[PDB]
């Protein structure tokens, strides 16, 4: 009943627009531009899809995704849906219906997916309609964790839903595999801001893993659980003030001398219009019992 | 491994007075300090931790105070036992500096000397020595002269002296004092003296005995 | 939790100072440890501390010279100090060493301590000491007091120690610091005052404890 009509447009012009670096991790994202000319033969239920490539998705730091409708003035001509191998499929509407000479132009921001790019270098973007196609290669890259002496401490953002109010936050503790005498971690709001995130023992779950092989870890931040060993049972997990957590990292040696993978599930205010402001903090001795702390400040604007 | 300045060196204050010891380090240390009392013979005893924390079982007269830079300890009415040296530690990192010490003296009123007088043993005779010990008992303040007379005969180079540390409950003095000659100018001799000299006797005090008698 | 420190009490120089502390009621595991000295009449310097799993940290100026090590089985930690000259010569001392971690906000802190042992850095050999008594009298007595003690001659190096009647007595001692003789020996007195009346119906012996040389005496003084 409806027809792909992908290969009947005209004037094709699809384009990336970026800089030389994606930064995914400073919340960067490319712009995809898709404009065309539609066959005066159209009519409502026909589609044209829109090829995606895996190293992008266009949900970034939230949840779930949505394809913004193309319009023609103050009128939807097309609806546009996510397929399952991450393309897009607009269905035009009746606008198309008893038209001639119609264009359109759609533009949408894109991000670099952290499960298809684990790694820091160079990768080739492709993305068209039909057989007419736009490819740039970016640097992506996805910096140095944070390190003040024998700390390190990285953490980023994703998994934000807006409907459940819950979001994510992965940490790598000790990435650097120095020796920490007595660590502890904290996480709070980022200081002087209002910050929507509920820090709590009802609204807060964390789980924690040792990494036995640094270099398991991916750049992007991407975990997958089953890749390391589960010891959350093993630390102690507390909320000794309001919109707090504290871990622990008990050991028979009062040391640690791996990385750990901090992973926090928790709670957004629906109440609040402040942006989600996380502050985590790394504690621990050297081997001079100098005592130090080192914070990593996520935030991801509302 | 903070520079650290300990002040005073030493100080003497009477029995309730107040005690002030101050520690400045050199560049801040937060609350890093903590404070040791050493007594005579003894090795040194936490006090003060964490800049304010009280050991265990230490009376609540000691208090520790500050941060940063600067640090004091108090004790807000001294008593006789608490005679020592006090030292602080700084706890930023490895080496942990120590500060100089403060000597604490207690203040007392004055005493005299008891003079008492040993001749030498029968045992120590036989294997060709003789030691002559003179004992100044529980005086106070420390400053004492000891002079040896052998029939008037005023001894100089041929003594040696030492004296106690402050007793830690009546905060006197004692000091002894030994004459040595060989066996046989022991024997050439009569009258051995030992003649002291403190504030808190009149005049010299003259303890005496006669070989033999 | 009680503290011993042990080891020779003399060592030439150019060889090694070794030492061991023994902990005892308590355990030593999953602590940290110190050795901290102090020259007669001079300050306090930290030398190193020692994690009951092996790993040490040791002052910068003496670390060329210094090996710290463990054997949790006999609950003991030891140290061993190298190339040792006369100004090594100081009273020796362990310590439980204590972080205040997260509660504290950092530091740490030195407690318990030993009793501290001394040792003198020395080509000279040991010698134990005479123990002679200075015997009560009327040139000793005054006031409803009489005084006795010991005179502890002609030994190296320090220390020694004396007690009265195995410790029983320890009212009115008085343990005197030892002079150094031009012969290069020490010699110390002990004195005790007692109750005038006691000279008749009590017996009193000092207990003299030279280490350094295994010289042990116990001398009954008797009045005169």
């Amino acid at each position: 009943a409806g027809t792909d009509i992908t290969n009947q447009l005209t004037d094709v012009k699809v384009t990336i627009d970026s800089g030389t670096t994606v930064y995914p991790h400073q919340a960067g994202y490319v712009k995809l531009n898709y404009g065309f000319s539609v066959p005066n033969s159209a009519v409502k239920g026909d589609t044209f899809k829109i090829t995606v490539p895996k190293e992008l998705n266009l949900n970034g730091v939230t949840s779930t995704a949505k394809v913004p409708p193309i319009m023609a003035g103050d009128q939807v001509l097309a609806n546009g849906v996510i397929d399952s191998d991450g393309n897009v499929i607009y269905t035009f509407t009746d606008y198309v219906d008893n038209k001639e000479n119609v264009t359109a132009n759609i533009t949408m921001p894109a991000y670099i997916d952290p499960e298809n790019v684990t790694k820091t270098g160079n990768v080739t973007l492709t993305t068209g309609i039909g057989t007419n196609t736009a490819s740039k290669t970016v640097l992506i890259d996805y910096e140095k964790y944070g390190q003040f002496h024998n700390l390190s401490i990285k953490g980023t953002i994703d998994q934000i839903d807006k409907t459940n109010n819950t979001y994510r936050q992965t940490i790598y503790v000790n990435p650097s595999g120095d020796n920490v005498v007595l660590p502890a971690l904290t996480g709070n709001l980022i200081p002087n801001t209002k910050s929507n995130a509920l820090i709590d023992a009802k609204n807060t779950d964390i789980k924690v893993y040792r990494v036995d092989n640094a270099n398991d870890l991916s750049e992007s931040y991407y975990v997958n659980p089953s890749d390391f060993e589960d010891v959350t049972n093993q630390v102690r997990i507390s909320f000794p003030n309001a919109n707090q957590y504290k871990v622990e990292f008990p050991t028979d040696d009062d040391q640690i001398t791996t990385p750990y993978i901090v992973v926090v599930n928790g709670h957004i205010d629906p109440a609040s219009t402040g942006d989600l402001a996380l502050r985590s903090t790394f504690y621990g001795y050297d081997s001079n019992f100098i005592w130090r702390s080192m914070s990593w400040d996520n935030e991801v604007a509302f | 491994d903070i520079v650290m300045t300990q002040s005073p060196s030493s100080l003497s204050a009477s029995v309730g007075d107040r005690v002030t010891i101050t520690c400045r380090a050199s560049q801040s240390i937060t609350s890093y300090l903590n404070w040791y009392q050493q007594k005579p013979g003894k090795a040194p005893k936490l006090l003060i931790y964490a800049s304010s924390s009280l050991q265990s079982g230490v009376p609540s007269r000691f208090s520790g105070s500050g941060s940063g830079t600067d640090f004091t300890l108090t004790i807000s009415s001294l008593q006789p036992e608490d005679f020592a040296t006090f030292y602080c530690q700084e706890s930023y990192s490895t080496p942990p500096t120590f500060g100089q010490g403060t000597k604490v003296e207690i203040k007392r009123t004055v005493a005299a000397p008891s003079v008492f007088i040993f001749p030498p043993s029968d045992e120590q005779l036989k294997s060709g020595t003789a030691s002559v010990v003179c004992l100044l008992n529980n005086f106070y303040p420390r400053e004492a002269k000891v002079q040896w007379k052998v029939d008037n005969a005023l001894q100089s180079g041929n003594s040696q002296e030492s004296v106690t540390e402050q007793d830690s409950k009546d905060s006197t003095y004692s000091l002894s004092s030994t004459l040595t000659l060989s066996k046989a100018d022991y024997e050439k001799h009569k009258v051995y003296a030992c003649e002291v000299t403190h504030q808190g006797l009149s005049s010299p005090v003259t303890k005496s005995f006669n070989r033999g008698e | 939790v009680q503290l011993q420190e042990s080891g020779p009490g003399l060592v030439k120089p150019s060889e090694t100072l070794s030492l061991t502390c023994t902990v005892s009621g308590g355990s030593i595991n999953n602590s940290y440890w110190s050795w901290i000295r102090q020259p007669p009449g001079k300050g306090l310097e930290w030398i190193g501390y020692l994690y009951s799993s092996g790993r040490t940290n040791y002052t910068p100026s003496l670390k060329s010279r210094v090996t710290m090590s463990v054997d949790t089985s006999k609950n003991q930690f030891s140290l061993k100090l190298s190339s040792v000259t006369a100004a090594d010569t100081a009273l020796y001392y362990c310590a439980r060493t204590h972080l205040g971690g997260f509660h504290y906000g950092g530091g740490f802190w030195f407690d318990p301590w030993g009793q501290g042992t001394l040792v003198t850095v020395s080509s000279a050999s040991t010698k134990g000491p005479s123990v002679f008594p200075l015997a009560p009298s009327s040139k000793s007595t005054s006031g409803g007091t009489a005084a006795l003690g010991c005179l502890v001659k002609d030994y190296f190096p320090e220390p020694v120690t004396v007690s009265w009647n195995s410790g029983a007595l320890t009212s009115g001692v008085h343990t005197f610091p030892a002079v150094l003789q031009s012969s290069g020996l020490y010699s110390l007195s002990s004195v005790v005052t007692v109750p005038s009346s006691s000279l008749g119906t009590q017996t009193y012996i000092c207990n003299v404890n030279h280490k350094p040389s295994n010289t042990k005496v116990d001398k009954k003084v008797e009045p005169k």
